């Protein structure tokens, strides 16, 4: 690289791109890497703290690599540190790593691993790609058939393209950075839609509004489409579940984030005596956290007693039988905010 | 002829048996003071005669915990020593009135985001028969009182 | 049946047995006062409702040492008499709780850069049965408390 | 329900309702239960200490059951522990149980058993329901004719309804609480 | 229960810890004042009713740095003494809010082409308990504020 013999200064001339670092507490993605990738090994995650950290692992930035153009688009949008796990050993390493929240397919088939590791208990959310082909409003319900109906997944359709990238960029890798950029500036409870992409991105296929109405309904495919005043922007917040409970990705990612923070407060109660002075410390630790989250506007309620409730007790939640087994049962409820998705203007010709 | 389970329901609670828990630790304290809610009052008054009184801006909660000096342990001091410029670890304090050999709470107070100011060293005194005691003072927000 | 080595670990420390050491000298004192940490609090409050409380600027440490008047010795006075305009010799003061006939310290406080203000002369009083005592007051920085 | 292999924590997501417990020294009701109830047996009282205790005996909360919606309305209003006696063996178990004070018909015909066990000596008070039909000011003295003139009984007329309950709740079960 | 790395991201920055660097030198200052952007406003208004407001000509930046008098050092004075007719050495001033024992900057202001006018001598005063302080005033251009 550079060899330094005299103290001096050095006025080397080279074109290397440098991206500014960001720290994200809530979004740590795991990029699925294909086999025939000679840089990372099987069965260990390589933590990449920054774009410079990634640019030391590989020698040159490669335009032809699907992994290279996906990682650069991730760090240009504001992503923090991420892990790089190969896709065949992917189901063994994600349970080892504690603080992993996102699971990102950078143009990879992770549909086998997402069914077996995305459970209601585990905190993994899994954003992956739409189909690379230009689809139709006509054969539209067959494209939604290819994806599973899990509530933990979101599909973003158009593979983005850039002037620096030779190949088209998978859209899930830019959305791991948009998730980290939204939650840092406005919070996890805010939806990641109508946010502009900071990198030099634009969609490969311009999407009509009538086509987006087909895909938004049943197994919803969010779409990245260009607006003349905003540039390119994300235009969906819906998961793959059509049920009214987990329809939107800000509600699903809020519940994933809250239960991870409650996991850390219940870590200190581990292996403490199972009696009442522990339970009133478990309840007090959760009640502080949900109150300060409600004060940030994360939970929807005018009255503080409407936003959440916590219930521990020997009469209430756990039996005398279950206490002797070693169990401790808490009930938490939350009231998330839903995003306004449609705005209907009525224009009247007479003013009255 | 009051039954012993009637006293658990009808009788007032004595102050002297309590558990203080600072964060994840629980440490025995000699006395706890302060810890009260307060509100400023806003008063509007106009010319026709009506006088509006309102609850206003809440006041900051200031707590004083008192504790004797034990030979191996300074973890009230290490909390206040860790203050670099404005960064301190804030933690939740819970007071809880208990029974004798406390396996059962009767009342519970909860303090949020308490951080230390003004640790008071003992007054060394050659003609005194007392224990070395220390007061730590905490500034916090949101005292809430929980039943049982 | 508490063993005598259990009391050395579990029991609180009495205040009345202590060693004060002013610089290189060690001198017997009747009482030591003050010697506490303190912090101002900075409070930010904006319109959406969140209220930030921070530890702020530290406060100056003021210590008061009390000592009886002995017939040959004035070396509390010679320290405060040596003040020319802003130049005084500052020295470190250490208080240390000890056992009986102290060969073993239990706790230790350390004061840095202490210099004297306000030496107080005894109150001569024809109807009093007291010893002539003197208080010296010290301004300093950085009280730290050391275990053993 | 939940199987625990590693120590950990568990972030299971399920909608189950939990009601806070209360201890009442003076009011211990006995809920009359109809036959064709497969959960309780004849000729023994099942003490139900709490709503969670009741929710272990039956698997699911049932909107269609008259007993289910009456017990949940009882514990939501602040009732203590209660007994569950079937209505045909009801006249044998209430004399066995000592501290029973209330006798509650949760939509049941206990008019035969109330005449034979509510005496001036025994301490039983018996709250039961009004008629389920919407009555009149016009035919009003015929509806009072259906009930006995005992001093130990009170009749609360309108069968309450709730958004969680599919059927209408008998008003005597909310009045025990 | 705020973590100590959350306070580094969410909490406001206290003013009292800062580094001033005048050219190649860095010198400790008591206070820094002024240092603000400003713009004149241009207003056009015609007869049909529309009113145009515009940002106009920028204003000159005037900074005031305050510093106590130290016995060996006059390098605020030697800068203002070197003014021959219109020739003075202009140099860049950077203010930077830091943490305690600053190894890490939090905010940074940059001033370009600052040169001294109006060095203020201390007010000698026989009945005052103050330090000899000096204000120097700087005229400059282009205050910019840099994150970290």
């Amino acid at each position: 690289t550079t060899v330094t013999s005299y103290p001096g200064v050095y006025i080397e001339e080279l074109n290397s791109l440098a991206l500014s670092v960001s720290n994200s507490a809530t979004a740590v993605p795991v990029f699925a890497v294909d086999e025939q990738n000679q840089y990372i090994s099987e069965d260990n995650a390589i933590r990449i703290n920054s774009w410079m950290d990634y640019l030391n692992l590989i020698g040159n930035f490669n335009n032809e690599d699907k992994l290279d153009v996906s990682v650069r688009a991730y760090f240009a949008n504001g992503g923090g540190y991420c892990y790089l796990v190969k896709t065949t050993s992917l189901e063994k390493i994600i349970p080892t790593l504690d603080d992993v929240t996102l699971l990102v397919a950078a143009g990879e088939d992770i549909k086998t691993t997402v069914d077996v590791l995305c459970q209601p208990g585990k905190g993994l959310f899994a954003v992956f790609d739409g189909p690379e082909t230009e689809l139709t409003i006509n054969g539209a319900e067959e494209a939604k058939q290819a994806y599973t109906a899990t509530p933990f997944a979101a599909v973003y359709y158009p593979w983005l393209k850039a002037d620096w990238a030779n190949i088209d960029i998978p859209p899930s890798a830019v959305m791991a950075g948009v998730y980290a950029s939204v939650d840092l500036s406005r919070g996890v409870w805010k939806a990641p839609a109508n946010v502009a992409l900071k990198g030099g991105l634009e969609p490969k296929f311009l999407v009509t509004d009538e086509l987006q109405g087909e895909y938004n309904t049943g197994r919803a495919i969010n779409m990245i489409r260009n607006f003349s005043n905003t540039g390119t922007t994300v235009w969906g917040a819906r998961t793959l579940e059509d049920k009214d409970n987990w329809r939107y990705v800000p509600v699903r990612r809020l519940f994933n984030s809250v239960e991870r923070d409650i996991k850390r407060a219940m870590s200190f109660a581990m292996f403490e005596p199972n009696n009442q002075p522990t339970w009133e410390r478990v309840r007090a630790a959760i009640s502080n956290y949900l109150y300060s989250l409600w004060q940030q506007g994360g939970l929807a309620g005018s009255k503080e007693e409407d936003a959440y409730f916590v219930q521990i007790g020997k009469g209430i939640t756990m039996t005398q039988e279950q206490i002797d087994a070693g169990q401790m049962i808490v009930k938490v409820g939350l009231a998330a905010v839903r995003p306004a998705e449609f705005i209907i203007l009525q224009f009247t010709q007479d003013v009255e | 002829s009051t039954s012993t389970s009637q006293i658990a329901v009808e009788y007032p609670i004595p102050v002297y048996r309590f558990i203080v828990s600072v964060g994840d630790e629980k440490i025995p304290f000699n006395s706890v003071s302060g810890l009260d809610i307060s509100y400023d009052t806003i008063e509007y008054r106009d010319g026709v005669g009506n006088w509006f009184k309102m609850p206003g801006q809440s006041q900051s909660t200031n707590i004083t915990l008192r504790k004797g000096v034990f030979p191996g342990k300074t973890e009230l001091f290490d909390w206040i020593n860790s203050i670099q410029l404005n960064q301190v670890e804030k933690k939740d304090i819970t007071i809880s009135l208990t029974n004798d050999a406390g396996t059962e709470l009767l009342m519970t107070w909860n303090v949020s985001n308490a951080f230390p100011t003004s640790l008071t060293s003992p007054s060394f005194d050659a003609t005194s028969n007392d224990i070395a005691v220390q007061e730590i003072t905490l500034m916090a927000d949101r005292v809430i009182m929980q039943a049982v």
